[PDB]
């Protein structure tokens, strides 16, 4: 099968760096929909990051576009969501979906921005 | 020497025949309109998968939970989130421009996505075979009953499919439609070619084109008064009904009546003609001794090897020409322009184009004419096609500009075809032309099933048949001359001159 074992969390302060990964295996990063979800606490289901096979496209969200950017790395088989500007309303725990018609919801990697 | 004496004897321009000529072609308007409806009364509004009622859209506070977003900006239009799972509680549609069409009543949707194409193939197919059977019908029983039953059976089959419980009932009653269709179109012409003169013959073909042109502006008249297809279907469907009504006030063509071997009812015919055209005393010399003494295949095409040859390139020409013509036609949700608007400017574009081939033909030739209306058919459609969709007013632009060479092409390749086969075997020919055509609209939509494999496919094969068809055609030599083949040896002196 194809796991999406993803790794990152941690406490950050806000306006922080960090870069979690969403390590990948069985399938080539070039091929599907390695797209992203977020679950802030007491909120419903939001896109924020969505990229296409073969990187020729990548669209974002309102409240993502110019603030965060999605990487990928064929080699290691691993797509990166590099994360700065946070603000306090950040708070969420991100979802790695393997396709759109995906059943493999992510794990999840708890992001604290603190203070 | 011939009935065209008495018909002059009898008339001509008189008040009868022109009345009646302009009563039998008025359906055409809506011959047209039914023959393009699917555009307006199956067009598909964008729709998403609904969320299962077990959830609370209360605590979700939004339907993005529920619903992947395609890299348009919209919810996907076959799919739903498990918390990824496929439309089972079915889809949600939007009202804000097309109110209902067949693809929201019975969801013609992603697993379901071919069958609206599939119930238009089937139109086509009720066309063919309305064509194909019907016209030996009516050379074995005549060209007013006929008519009359061609109008009762498309007003019928009209109200019927605006009424269909489920999509097998609309994609039968859609082939018993096209069945009537087809016969009414090619029968109307005939009797008013065989009734009217020899002086305005191919003008009641242009009196026709215009009819067809008018008919397309008021489909996209009715389709801005009428937007519900339930609706549209029933208001374009029952003027065919009061057509049946008062169809029976038509006189049989009196050629047909020699032809079946009386006489006596082409003296009727002749004499009551003479009566409402006012010239009665005119008409009291004819008799039975008058109309006596006045009055008097595809084997062999397919045996003939160059007979062989032209027909399958002239069958190649119909092919590719009804195939591309139809696939822009029945294609316009896509083109950024409202729906009514571009409808309006294909029927505007109509016009121009037919008198600008006309106008090249008697001045420069009908071959070059075909050729340079084909060949800039099919490079429209594929710049139509691979232009991105972003683009409105240029697409719409580049799809008037096609619509009008495929009418252009139209009218060239009627007058070459009809020009160009021997006297013996042209009838033939033509309605073996008219079959191809009629069996390319039955195809076009069959191509254009396979958008799913790519959603621009469909125009590129529109677009590339022909140029594939232009560029074979080399055989078909250039008919300025005016030769007028008669006979099959004939046709061959001439072929090496």
């Amino acid at each position: 099968q194809v796991q999406l074992v993803e790794s990152g969390g941690g406490l950050v302060q806000a306006g922080g760096s960090l870069r979690l990964s969403c390590a990948a295996s069985g399938f080539p990063v070039k091929t599907e929909w390695m797209e992203w979800y977020r679950q802030a606490p007491g909120k419903e289901r939001e896109w924020v990051a969505a990229i296409w096979s073969y990187g020729s496209g990548t669209r974002y969200a309102d409240s993502v576009k110019g603030r965060f950017t999605i990487s990928r790395d064929n080699a290691k088989n691993t797509v990166y969501l590099q994360m700065n500007s946070l603000k306090p309303e950040d708070t969420a725990v991100y979802y790695c979906l393997v396709r759109v018609g995906s059943w493999y919801h992510g794990q999840g990697t708890q992001v604290t921005v603190s203070a | 020497m011939a009935f065209n004496d008495l018909l002059k004897q009898v008339g001509g321009v008189g008040r009868f025949q022109l009345i009646q000529v302009t009563m039998v072609v008025a359906p055409l308007l809506l011959m047209a309109s039914h023959n393009t409806l699917q555009n307006f009364t199956a067009a598909i509004p964008p729709h998403h998968c609904r969320p299962p009622a077990n959830a609370n859209l209360s605590k979700d506070g939004g339907l993005e939970a529920w619903l992947p977003l395609d890299k348009q900006g919209q919810p996907e239009s076959c799919l739903r989130f498990t918390s990824t799972e496929p439309c089972i509680d079915g889809w949600v549609y939007d009202n804000s421009t097309f109110p209902s069409t067949i693809v929201t009543e019975w969801n013609l949707v992603c697993s379901h996505r071919a069958f609206r194409q599939l119930a238009q193939s089937l139109y086509m197919v009720g066309v063919l075979l309305g064509a194909m059977v019907f016209g030996y019908l009516a050379d074995r029983l005549g060209r007013r009953k006929v008519l009359i039953l061609n109008y009762l059976q498309t007003a019928v089959s009209g109200t019927c499919a605006a009424y269909a419980p489920n999509y097998t009932v609309y994609c039968v009653f859609r082939l018993l439609s096209g069945m009537s269709l087809a016969s009414i179109a090619i029968n109307c012409m005939t009797l008013n070619v065989e009734w009217m003169p020899i002086h305005t013959r191919a003008y009641v073909g242009t009196l026709i084109g215009y009819v067809y042109s008018l008919g397309q502006f008021l489909l996209a008249g009715i389709a801005y008064a009428v937007p519900h297809w339930r609706h549209l279907q029933l208001v374009v469907s029952v003027p065919f009904f009061i057509a049946f009504i008062y169809s029976w006030f038509f006189i049989e063509s009196a050629r047909w009546y020699s032809s079946s071997g009386r006489l006596d009812l082409t003296l009727r015919a002749l004499q009551r003609v003479a009566r409402i055209n006012g010239k009665q005393e005119e008409g009291a010399k004819l008799s039975i001794e008058v109309l006596r003494t006045s009055l008097q295949s595809a084997m062999e095409l397919l045996r003939c090897p160059t007979l062989r040859h032209l027909f399958l390139c002239l069958s190649m020409l119909w092919f590719a020409t009804s195939f591309a013509y139809y696939g822009l036609v029945m294609d316009l949700q896509g083109f950024g322009v409202s729906m009514y608007l571009i409808q309006v400017i294909f029927g505007a574009v109509d016009l121009p184009a037919k008198f600008v081939c006309f106008l090249v033909i008697n001045s420069m030739g009908r071959r070059p004419a075909q050729m340079a209306s084909l060949l800039l058919a099919g490079i429209c459609i594929l710049v139509n096609g691979i232009i991105p969709k972003s683009h409105t007013i240029i697409r719409t632009s580049l799809a008037v500009l096609g619509k009008g060479c495929l009418a252009s092409s139209f009218n060239c390749i009627f007058l070459y075809t009809g020009e160009l086969y021997p006297t013996v075997i042209r009838q033939t020919g033509l309605g073996m032309g008219s079959t191809m055509a009629r069996v390319g609209s039955i195809v076009s939509p069959l191509v254009s099933m396979t958008a799913e494999f790519y959603p621009s496919m469909p125009l590129f094969i529109f677009g590339a048949v022909p140029v594939v068809a232009s560029a074979v055609t080399a055989l078909l030599p250039e008919t300025l001359g005016q030769p007028l083949p008669d006979t099959v040896q004939d046709l061959k002196s001439r072929s090496r001159g």
